[PDB]
């Protein structure tokens, strides 16, 4: 009976942060320069014409 | 039915423990009946054998009363 | 557990019909009794550890042996546990006069007993002349009616240990 | 068991206090540890409710 | 019943029946006249009542006696009438109980799971036991109306 | 009281009140004018009750009012007068509640310890709380004065 | 928990007084509202599961964001936690109605309500726009005597949450 | 998703993903680009599989747009289609997930409890998902139409 | 519990001996039939209630007696429990299917299940009829090879209760 | 948790939207990454003793009276439950890279973490130390672009503690 | 195996295996064709990888077999190189059940106690088995290697 | 359990008698030996892992089959926990004659060992042999006063077990 306070209420959720998109992460940036390339390559598997 | 009495073995797989176990590994104990689904599921889940289960203080097939 | 009520309802249930005019009959029989039976509750409540005072005096009046050095009622413990065991069987007889069936009595006191008993080393003879004492102290101070009715369970309770 | 789902706990640890703190309390008495992720909370109250 | 509730819970504390639990022990047996008279009434008028009961249940909801219902059918009707055979009978064991541990033991625990497994739909049941309040109230009186009430409201809350 | 005892065990088991736990709150509400009545008679005559309390007490215990006795003196046989309207008070409580509840927790709980640390001997207590009882059913008509004994009972087989 | 009669007792305990004609009052008080009391609980008891499906509708009718994507009721889910917590506030202001006090509110409830809604960032307006929600629904069903001491109980939760 | 499975389960074991799990982790992102353009086919036709999921329940289902069903009426039955809508969309999720985590996190955990306070049948819902299930397999290759059945059928015994 | 690769570990464990040749072809035959499991396994899991809900009405309709008055199955808690028994009858042949060996039906299943139901009082007989429903129900359904699989872990089952 | 996939899922669900092509690139762009970060983990588990010998032997040099008697780190016990500390965060951070998210270093290590240490009196800022030291000794191991990416779990783990 | 820990796991939770789980089983018997050649290509090379461990190992650590060694004399070199075959054994049957619970059900647990009873030095048995690993993984190609080491990598932990 | 000292106690307040000429004989018969046993036990304290490995080695070089594959203690496991009971076996025996009375070895050695042993497969005739094995070995050690009175607890060990 030394409190009657609720030491855990409820754990606050970690679904979203603010900003750190993370799209601008290096390795990330690497991945979508090389689906350019799969895209192109792509392009140029379709006729000349 | 309210009381099913229950002669188990557990053994271990896990390890080998500094404590003796006798007493955890064969046991008797009472288990009020509408425990003993999941106490045999988790004995069932430890590994062990369940040696025999009696009826002890109900009546089976007692409709009220239960 | 089952009182005289649950007792009809799970026969018929288990007949799966309505009640009949002997299951009223049996349930009016029930109620009429209530009254008694409550004050005959009260009474002994009122008058547990009396109860049980006197009994045990008469029981280790009758058998001195048990409390005296080698029987199995000589220790603070033993004695206890003795008393302890009078307290069961005088609260549990009186659940039983209450609920009008002694299905309690095997369900929570006989099942094992005789066996636990025989293990400890326990003299079942004994014990059933202290459930006699209590039923004498009992009978004495509920009264008549009242008197028969918790002599009935008594009487199981003995019947049931020896 | 027979301790824990006795009145007297009951009276003690569950009637004075809201749900989440009983899940907590009942969590210290009987498992040794405080509340331990948001799921756990969830299950508990839901078996509360 | 009340006795056994009464009981459990002083053998829980390992006490004596309280004064208040010895009163509602008087109360209750001094009612059981009253309460047994309810009990036989609605024993005489069963079928009566199931058959008036369900005409109001098809009445009200015609999805389960329609095409795609689960009371569709002849044999189907017959086994929802017998249904509430069952549940009218239940509720005279919880009259003269004095308490619903009979109509939750018979009839309320693992109900859910039952009528999952037959595909009896839950709001139709309730719309059932609440006819069934209905038709057996009108054959009672007021003070015996309300307790028989009570009890259906019970079964009708168990049940969805 | 009973309203708190049917309510902390309804939500124990997170439900509504059962039709038996209303018709007890019921029953219990409808005799409140003969429990009101009750505590008025035992209020009324507090002190004469007291006082023929303490004598049957001190007759059928002499020892406790003499040299040597926890009672012994003025102000000691005033304390032991004190105790018995503190349980006498208890009572009316008790009485009004409907249940042996107020009676429970301000003067049950912990009462052996605060009795032993105090020295005063717990036969004493039954003797005096069972003077008490005949004293005030004495004032009482059987109805009220069997549903007051079972108050006086149930304190006396707690001090036991 | 504590109830009126409870809260008499506990006041004049405080002051080690017998009971005065102002408590006896107070009592006749209580045990006159009884009857209502125990007959509002028996129908909100009987309808709790339509007062939570019409209070939910209303509530999610006047703020259907809170049940579409991104809303705090939107899932599966969160929208039955939301129906759980409204069952919980239903019942305990029939407990506290039928008490007539609000005490059990204060304990089974209020405490540490708004840290949880807090952390979890559960709108604590909205929360009170359903109680209300629930008390119009709950009023409508119990009746004029009724519906002012429930509203009692629902306005208490409310103030307890803003 | 499934390296959240494989997280959590060497998390709970509190032990680095073994060479089993991290070739299963090898094996999903490979299958990566597959699983991109089925959830696209399946986003790009989500009108047409709605609609012909709401006919083929109304014709399986005729009691649930007829009068005393749950989807009875225009508006009602637009939520009917809405939460048929909302169902394809996890599905997707799913599909691009490599597990049926999105679905249980957003569309199956309490989703019996928010039927129920809302009066609507489970095997109605089932009914629904097997629908979109012949509809969304019909719009696949074998390969593909395998997986996704795989989706729908998980939907159809959680919600069943 | 042990699968059909663990074992095949433990019998060549228990001499001692390397996988010979016939190991490697007992391997080579379960992961040849692993992928028919994968599909008989999640048909099963897409069905569970169906052909429980098809097994129960063919039990309770080749022996009405048991759900009428009097029988095992009469009540809504006795009849909750057997459709329980038989979803777990149904998952853990799944199981032993997946698996490819009876073991986990030992361990699991039929380890204190056959004195549970003797002391129960549940009838062996009725038991395995509704094993043998399953049993049918989910042959239909899985097609020839995997009722063919399925039916060898059913027929574990009925034998364990026989 | 969440990882790349499950938060495009989240942000595509609260909007209640269907994948668009934005989000349908941004899960090629992790599709495109999974073979780098599971190498990188493959490599981190096969090396993960290493990096904790290495890391601690940075940090016990540079911070002598961490393991000098009466230091944090100083009995085998507090020298052990650092080593262990050490072994959580390349754990955490291991699985955070190869979720590409940062939640589950939020939820399951940065969480309390702060009092945690606050409360024992284990230095922040040599935490924090043995921190960077650690990403210095992985990020040799794991190659340039590895250690880009592991460096961004570290600094996230860094930056919640400091 | 694999196949176990997804059982057991759903087991856990008392459901059937997602989606997910069965994509893993799948994946896992896809591998297994592979492992049963991993598997027989070292069952095949037994005396060669035992000769050669032990090789390195006695020359690595000359004081096991010199005077006063573990392994001195001929009997209990045998038994060196028996408990060697044991663990190849070992790693033969973690490689066809795709982890290494075999290896820890029959060697790891309490092998502390048993080499500290037998007077074994744990780093000679650490020696011994990443001696094994060499000779085995050289033994193999490239891919094989990779697997098979980590099978030898958990035991010397183990060890370790 | 009792030692010596309270066997004799435990015999006389069974009778009731106060000491007399013959208990204090006893009692001094006791204190003779003390020096002995107290010897006797802090050499097998020190001594404890190699008695162990000598007796282990006994029974595994007598019955080899025990340990190659289909032996019961064939594993790590099972050799770990087969040198683990010759452990509690000798620490319980020293107990009993530091004692001087063998109730320690009934009340927690054997109260239960038929039933597991048997239960689990344990041979009980090889668990003799170690006993032999064990007591042969510790003769050697504690002196050819000290053997004999240890022998005496083994051999009840033995004959329990036998
Ligand atoms: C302190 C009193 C006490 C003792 C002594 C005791 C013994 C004991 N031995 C056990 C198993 C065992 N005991 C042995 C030993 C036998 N195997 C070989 O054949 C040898 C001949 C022989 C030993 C000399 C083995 C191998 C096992 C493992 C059996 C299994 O695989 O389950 C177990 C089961 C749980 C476990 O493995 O830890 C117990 C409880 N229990 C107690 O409460
Ligand atoms: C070895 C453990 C043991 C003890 C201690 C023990 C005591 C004991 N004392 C008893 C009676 C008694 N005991 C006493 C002693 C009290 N008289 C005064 O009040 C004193 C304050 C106090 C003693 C200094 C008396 C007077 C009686 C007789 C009461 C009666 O029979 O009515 C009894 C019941 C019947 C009998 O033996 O005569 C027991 C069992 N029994 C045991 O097995
Ligand atoms: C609720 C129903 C219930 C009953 C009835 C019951 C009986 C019971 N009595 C016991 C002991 C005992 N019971 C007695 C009483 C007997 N011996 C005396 O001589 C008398 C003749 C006689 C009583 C009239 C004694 C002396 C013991 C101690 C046994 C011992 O320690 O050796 C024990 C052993 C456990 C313990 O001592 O804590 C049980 C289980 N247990 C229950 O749960
Ligand atoms: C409402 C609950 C409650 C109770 C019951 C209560 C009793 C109580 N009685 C007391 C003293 C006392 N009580 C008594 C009464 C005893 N003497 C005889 O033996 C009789 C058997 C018996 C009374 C019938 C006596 C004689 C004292 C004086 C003790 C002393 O001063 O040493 C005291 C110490 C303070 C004082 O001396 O006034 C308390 C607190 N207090 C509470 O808060
Ligand atoms: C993403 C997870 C999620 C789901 C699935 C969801 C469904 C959902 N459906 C609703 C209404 C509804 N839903 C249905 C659909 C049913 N009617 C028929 O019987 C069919 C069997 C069945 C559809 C196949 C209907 C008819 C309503 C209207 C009910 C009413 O207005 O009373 C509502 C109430 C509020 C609203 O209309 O927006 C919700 C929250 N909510 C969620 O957050
Ligand atoms: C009896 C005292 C008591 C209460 C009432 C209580 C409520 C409570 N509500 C919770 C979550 C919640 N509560 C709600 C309901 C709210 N969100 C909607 O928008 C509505 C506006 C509103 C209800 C009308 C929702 C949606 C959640 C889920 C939050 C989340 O998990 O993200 C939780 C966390 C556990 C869980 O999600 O199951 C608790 C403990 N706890 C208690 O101990
Ligand atoms: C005493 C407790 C108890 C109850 C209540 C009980 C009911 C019960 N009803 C059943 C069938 C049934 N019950 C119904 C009734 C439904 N039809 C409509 O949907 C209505 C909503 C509703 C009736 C109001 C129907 C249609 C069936 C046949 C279902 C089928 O064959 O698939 C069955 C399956 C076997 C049989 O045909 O009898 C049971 C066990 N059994 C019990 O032991
Ligand atoms: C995981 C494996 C496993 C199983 C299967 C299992 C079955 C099981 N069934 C039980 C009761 C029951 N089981 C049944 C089922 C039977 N009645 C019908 O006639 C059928 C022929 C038959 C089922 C097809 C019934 C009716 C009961 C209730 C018995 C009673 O309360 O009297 C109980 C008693 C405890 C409880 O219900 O909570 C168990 C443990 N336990 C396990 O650990
Ligand atoms: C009070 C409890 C306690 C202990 C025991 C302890 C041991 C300890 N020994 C250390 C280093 C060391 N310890 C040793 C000792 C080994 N060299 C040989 O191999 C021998 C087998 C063996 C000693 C007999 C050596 C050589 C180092 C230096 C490691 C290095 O320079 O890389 C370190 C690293 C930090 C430092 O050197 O200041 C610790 C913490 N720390 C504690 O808080
Ligand atoms: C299948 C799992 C399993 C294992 C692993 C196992 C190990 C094992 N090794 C043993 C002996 C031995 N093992 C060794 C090996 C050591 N000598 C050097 O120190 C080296 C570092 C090292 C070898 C690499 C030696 C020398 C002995 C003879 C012990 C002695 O006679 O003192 C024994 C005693 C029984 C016997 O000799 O047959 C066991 C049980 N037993 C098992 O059931």
């Amino acid at each position: 009976k030394q409190s009657a306070e609720v030491v855990v209420p409820s754990f606050k959720p970690v679904t979203s942060p603010r900003g750190m998109d993370m799209s601008q992460t290096p390795l990330m940036l690497q991945a979508m320069g090389d689906i350019a390339e799969a895209e192109q390559e792509v392009a140029l598997q379709k006729p000349l014409f | 039915t309210r009381l099913f009495k229950v002669t188990a073995l557990i053994p271990s797989y896990k390890k080998v423990r500094g404590g003796r176990e006798l007493q955890n590994t064969y046991f008797t104990k009472l288990v009020e009946y509408d425990r003993w689904f999941a106490e045999q599921q988790r004995i069932q889940k430890q590994g062990g054998k369940i040696l025999s289960v009696k009826m002890v203080a109900g009546k089976p097939g007692l409709n009220t009363g239960v | 557990m089952q009182d005289a009520i649950t007792s009809v309802i799970n026969t018929y249930d288990v007949q799966g019909k309505y009640f009949d005019t002997s299951a009223f009959d049996k349930l009016k029989a029930y109620y009429a009794t209530g009254e008694l039976r409550v004050r005959a509750a009260g009474t002994i409540s009122a008058n547990a550890a009396t109860i049980i005072k006197e009994a045990s005096a008469k029981l280790f009046s009758n058998q001195p042996d048990l409390v005296r050095p080698g029987g199995n009622a000589y220790t603070t413990r033993r004695y206890a546990a003795c008393v302890r065991d009078m307290d069961y069987f005088l609260r549990y007889a009186t659940y039983a006069m209450l609920a009008g069936d002694t299905s309690i009595l095997d369900e929570r006191v006989l099942n094992g007993l005789k066996e636990t008993y025989n293990s400890l080393g326990v003299p079942i003879s004994s014990t059933v002349q202290g459930i006699q004492a209590m039923k004498e102290v009992t009978g004495s101070l509920v009264g008549s009616g009242a008197a028969k009715e918790m002599g009935v369970y008594f009487d199981y309770l003995s019947s049931g240990l020896s | 068991q027979a301790l824990a789902s006795s009145d007297l706990y009951r009276k003690q640890f569950f009637e004075p206090y809201p749900p989440t703190k009983n899940v907590e309390l009942s969590l210290k008495h009987l498992l040794g540890r405080a509340t331990k992720d948001q799921a756990e909370l969830r299950k508990y109250n839901q078996i509360i409710a | 019943s009340v006795v056994t509730k009464a009981i459990v819970s002083a053998d829980a504390e390992a006490r004596y029946l309280s004064p208040g639990e010895l009163d509602r022990i008087r109360g209750f047996v001094s009612s059981g006249e009253r309460r047994l008279r309810v009990a036989q009434t609605l024993t005489e008028s069963r079928e009566r009542i199931i058959k008036q009961a369900g005409d109001q249940l098809f009445q009200k909801r015609p999805d389960l006696v329609s095409p795609g219902g689960n009371a569709y059918g002849a044999e189907r009707t017959a086994s929802c009438l017998r249904d509430l055979d069952y549940y009218l009978r239940l509720v005279t064991f919880g009259i003269v109980a004095g308490d619903v541990t009979p109509i939750e033991e018979i009839g309320v625990i693992g109900v859910k799971e039952m009528y999952r497994n037959l595909e009896v739909p839950l709001p139709g049941m309730v719309e059932a036991v609440k006819a069934m309040k209905s038709v057996a109230t009108g054959l009672l009186s007021g003070d015996d109306s309300a307790e028989v009430g009570y009890y259906f409201d019970y079964l009708a809350g168990a049940l969805a």
